[PDB]
């Protein structure tokens, strides 16, 4: 004679972010002369 | 059909005649279940009694 509450189960997943937006990169090589 | 038993009325008053005792010495009655369990009760090993009471015979 058991009486269950019947709510014992799950379902899980998972999410990340792991980097920024954005990348810069420079390439500027003149000189004002 | 002769009778129907319940948890509300268990009890029920039945008459078997000539029609009935075929083979003349045999009565052969099948017994058949309606249900509802309970929510979230578990069980095992539960009996179910049945009992029989003679009124008159003739
Ligand atoms: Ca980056
Ligand atoms: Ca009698």
């Amino acid at each position: 004679t058991t009486q269950s509450p019947l709510n014992s189960f799950y379902a899980t997943g998972t999410a990340q972010a792991v980097q920024e937006p954005i990348d810069v990169e420079s390439h500027l090589d003149n000189t004002i002369a | 059909t002769k009778a129907v038993l319940s948890l509300k009325k268990p009890s029920a008053v039945i008459i078997l005649d000539n029609d009935d005792y075929s083979s003349t010495n045999k009565i052969q009655l099948k017994v058949e279940a309606y249900y509802e369990a309970k929510e979230g009760m578990l069980f095992d090993s539960l009996p179910v009694i049945l009992n029989f009471q003679v009124l008159s015979v003739s």
